[PDB]
């Protein structure tokens, strides 16, 4: 349909891809760092969701420079995707409100 | 690095009794503790993963319990086939580590 | 007013199995969990498992040999604990309690005492115990009654259908050749006897055989 | 009244329902997992609010696959509901600003 | 799993004195510690929930205090009715657990 609604899905399909690639690179980067906990895929994937939503529970986090890096890409894509739906939900509501004014 | 302790080293028991091996982590590692069996001239064999979860192909007499820093592998009525060395391993934090292992004797 | 009800006893043969029950009443919810607690003679409490009647999910104490299966019946508000392949180790009082999903056990059942042996049930023999004609008495007097020759435990003893609690003792049973024996004593003011009767009620659940015996003077 | 204002309430009535169902499924899923803390309804309900707002204090969190799952549904409905009011507040402000331009 | 310790096992006292039972958790469990009374041939009876909170129907001489890994159940001037075994239980993490229990003697 429209741009706003397209981007939303795109951000969704992109968020998932980033979640998957993120959890994978997360483990790749953290293993080798003594005391690191973000080192197995299943929980790394969970950590990923935790990060994209900024729900921060502090149960798992990167302790390496590259992990931190991977983390920043995930927070950004997370905050952006979720901020891209909010913006799409605003357009949807703005256009409908326009219709309810014979404008 | 996480230190895993297995006391006692050796462990006796009478045929058919219930036996429990202990593995204490030097710090809370959740349930990320796994168990291996190793017979004379054999390779380690996974018995229990993540503390409780049993493996396919493993006798049902083998069970494992625990969380945090204390875990125990039990055997309901040990048979002779069970005579071997048992090791614990963690995977909670890098690098993975192994217990000193415990030897069962009937 | 008695929220959980369990059968007082259950005799089981080695290797056998048994299904204990816990029927609840009172405020019922969807969040309610029914817990089972095992207690061996001379031992403390031990958590066996829990079950959420609603969803019908159950969890077990992964530390001990799994010997139970929990189920429930939304209809009759009855929870069931299936114990299978019991042995001597499995003999004990099994309580059930109700937790409102907030962590503590508000109400407990009276517990079902499960004894495991190939022996056979035997109702008790209740013999009265009145003083002897040559026994003086103070301001008080002591009567009692002998519950001998029964299996398995337990036996509940009450004095005057419960109306008499002050001055009662019930000595722990004793075993010998697969048969328990016990005595209970009661004490009342001398004047009150036998002017006001004193009867010992003796129930033996394992065989469902409650019985009475008055304590009259010796003819 | 209008869509944006309707959805807001809807998201509110939906958020509450998810909070309640979430805390309930949370306890159902976490019990049975040694070391789990999200196992009693009152605090599970609190954990739920904590999650829907992404305020993350890390005092309580799921440690099971199904818990994590329940958690993701709550974060999403939380972030979406709260992102649905922000979008409704934008429409409200956009339409009023339109009125203040004789447009 | 959380280990709950009750020392001493037995506890004496003179009629009417103040008595305190101790229950130490093997790790911080907040105030999620509950108390039960159990008399000879009796079922457990809730005395205190969540460490401090008293229950309805329970004498006012019973009180409980604590947080973290140390809790204490006290009795102001014990009466004979108080002779029994006292247990602690946690509910902070699964599975719920019980202390070894302490016996009061006057
Ligand atoms: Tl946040
Ligand atoms: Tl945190
Ligand atoms: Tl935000």
């Amino acid at each position: 349909s429209a741009l706003h609604w397209r981007a939303a899905g795109a951000a969704t399909v992109l968020l998932v891809i980033v979640l998957l690639a993120g959890s994978y690179l997360a483990v790749l980067a953290e293993r080798g760092a003594p005391g690191a906990q973000l080192i197995t895929y299943p929980r790394a994937l969970w950590w990923s969701v935790e990060t994209a939503t900024t729900v921060g529970y502090g149960d798992l986090y990167p302790v390496t420079l590259w992990g931190r890096c991977v983390a920043v890409v995930v927070m950004v894509a997370g905050i952006t995707s979720f901020g891209l739906v909010t913006a799409a939900l605003a357009t949807w509501f703005v256009g409908r409100e326009q219709e309810r004014r014979g404008h | 690095d996480i230190l895993l302790t297995q006391s006692p080293a050796i462990l006796s028991v009478s045929p058919g009794e219930r036996v429990s091996f202990s593995c204490r982590a030097s710090q809370s590692i959740g349930t990320d503790i796994h168990w291996y069996q190793q017979r004379t001239n054999g390779s380690p064999r996974l018995l229990i993963k993540y503390a409780s979860e049993s493996i396919s192909g493993i006798p049902s007499r083998f069970s494992g319990s625990g969380s945090g820093t204390d875990f125990t592998l039990s055997i309901n009525s040990v048979e002779s086939e069970d005579i071997a060395n048992y090791y614990c391993q963690q995977s909670n934090r890098w690098p993975f580590t192994f217990g000193s292992g415990t030897k069962l004797e009937i | 007013q008695v929220q959980l009800q369990q059968p007082g006893a259950e005799l089981v043969k080695p290797g056998a199995s048994v299904k204990l029950s816990c029927k609840a009443s009172g405020y019922t919810f969807t969040s309610d969990w029914i817990h089972w607690v095992k207690q061996r003679p001379g031992h403390g409490l031990e958590w066996i498992g829990e079950i959420i009647p609603s969803y019908g999910r159950a969890n077990y104490n992964e530390k001990i040999q799994k010997k139970a299966t929990l189920t429930a019946d939304k209809s009759s508000s009855t929870a069931f604990m299936q114990l299978s392949s019991l042995t001597s180790e499995d003999s004990a009082v099994y309580y059930c309690a109700r937790e409102r999903g907030d962590g503590y056990f508000a109400v407990w059942g009276a517990g079902t005492t499960v004894t495991v042996s190939s022996a056979k049930t035997t109702p008790p023999s209740v013999y009265p115990l009145a003083p002897g004609s040559a026994a003086q008495t103070n301001s008080m007097v002591t009567l009692g009654c002998l519950v001998k020759g029964y299996f398995p435990e337990p036996v509940t003893v009450t004095w005057n259908s419960g109306s008499l609690s002050s001055g009662v003792h019930t000595f722990p049973a004793v075993l010998q050749s697969d048969l328990y024996t016990l005595s209970s004593s009661v004490t009342v003011p001398s004047s009150s006897w036998p002017s006001e009767t004193v009867t010992c009620n003796v129930a033996h659940p394992a065989s469902s055989t409650k019985v009475d015996k008055k304590i009259v003077p010796r003819d």
